[PDB]
């Protein structure tokens, strides 16, 4: 009389190894700074 | 694109007259003040007195 686990067991899956989406984080950007905005109101 | 406008240096040269007129009655101040007429520089004279 033993334990089930020290028999080996195996396994049949195909391995549906995934791989979900990131969380990008956009940053705000602009062309022209408010200086060169000050600058342009000649 | 740049938008910076482009800058320099300038040097002007005016020539102005005017004149008071103040003594109404027997004296007086600021009676009429002349046309104060703004005029240009004759270049030649004006080179030499710039140089």
């Amino acid at each position: 009389t033993i334990n089930t686990t020290d028999i080996s067991t195996l396994n049949t899956f195909i391995a549906l190894n995934l791989s979900f989406i990131q969380n990008i984080d956009f940053k705000a950007i602009e062309l022209y700074s408010s200086a060169e905005k000050r600058l342009a109101s000649s | 694109k740049n938008i910076v406008p482009h800058i320099f240096k300038v040097r002007r040269y005016r020539k102005i007259a005017t004149s008071v007129t103040v003594y109404r009655g027997h004296r007086e101040s600021a009676i009429t003040n002349k046309y104060e007429l703004p005029r240009p520089v004759p270049l030649y004279e004006i080179s030499h007195m710039d140089s």
